[PDB]
């Protein structure tokens, strides 16, 4: 029983990768979704929800940007326009409110996926 | 915490709750603002009928959410 | 033996059982006195899932002890 | 006294501290143990979610028991 991120890998500024959540024993259940990243001296930092209902919710750093989505077993962070900034491992989990407003208790979190956005030059003139 | 309730009629109100508040408490609150006794209130949210005893949290039900109100 | 059930915010409520009962016996427990089905059910003890087969001396669950609650939360 | 802080993940903490030991101190061992800063520790017992100025004895925490550890985000 355990959460398993995969889709990582380095791209290009301005690329795009989507990030695969896949889930097993039921865990999704849990009721709360979300991914978070953290970078190497950086603190850990959620950026995209989505709860049982459907309802998403973004960080606003990735607004306009990132997408999180489900299909019933697997979550999925479709990232666009990558920047050098979003360099970082990111991880999908899952949890619980508690009696905190904006605060969410994730109970189950993978091992992460690694996310590198490089500048590269477009040589194309 | 600040949440929405959402009639048939497409009209939404908001209500000021806290994450450990009964559903009860929120009917409670409905009354007071719109003047529907908790009797006839049936709070829905994604799709699941709420029971009274349960707190917005044990729903998993996080802030700027929508409840649907369904008269009964 | 006298145990506690609640959610993370909810009411605490009280289970008489037996250190033999499994955890689907302490379920339908829970549904006789909160209406909660057991397949909505998930409990939570010493940081671990409480597996339906299992006994509650498999999860060294003693007299007094609190069992977490947690919601199966589905749409629709 | 030893207790234990337990991750749903499979992480089993094995501290020294005393009943006395106030919630946030025992944070800070977490911390030197997994690197989770305790503004992102949520510690679970009993069903009840520990709160910082509270000692282990008020939770009734004892000897070998196990505490819940989960991960604290900002989010929504
Ligand atoms: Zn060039």
């Amino acid at each position: 029983v355990q959460l398993q991120e995969s889709g990582g890998g380095l791209v290009q500024a301005g690329g795009s990768l989507r990030l695969s959540c896949a889930a097993s024993g039921s865990i999704f259940d849990l009721g709360v979704m979300g991914w978070y990243r953290q970078a190497p001296g950086k603190e850990r930092e959620q950026v995209a929800g989505i709860d049982y209902g459907g309802v998403t919710n973004y960080a606003d750093s990735v607004k306009g940007r990132f997408t999180i989505s489900r299909d019933n077993d697997t979550v999925y962070l479709q990232m666009n326009s990558l920047k050098p900034e979003d360099t970082a491992v990111y991880y999908c989990a899952a949890g619980i409110v508690g009696d905190e407003v904006g605060w969410i208790y994730y109970l189950y979190w993978g091992q992460g996926t690694q996310v590198t956005v490089s500048s590269h030059h477009h040589h194309h003139h | 915490m600040q949440i929405f309730v959402k009639t048939l009629t497409g009209k939404t109100i908001t209500l000021e709750v806290e994450p450990s508040d009964t559903i009860e408490n929120v009917k409670a609150k409905i009354q007071d603002k719109e003047g529907i006794p908790p009797d006839q209130q049936r709070l829905i949210f994604a799709g699941k009928q709420l029971e009274d005893g349960r707190t917005l949290s044990d729903y998993n039900i996080q802030k700027e959410s929508t409840l649907h109100l369904v008269l009964r």
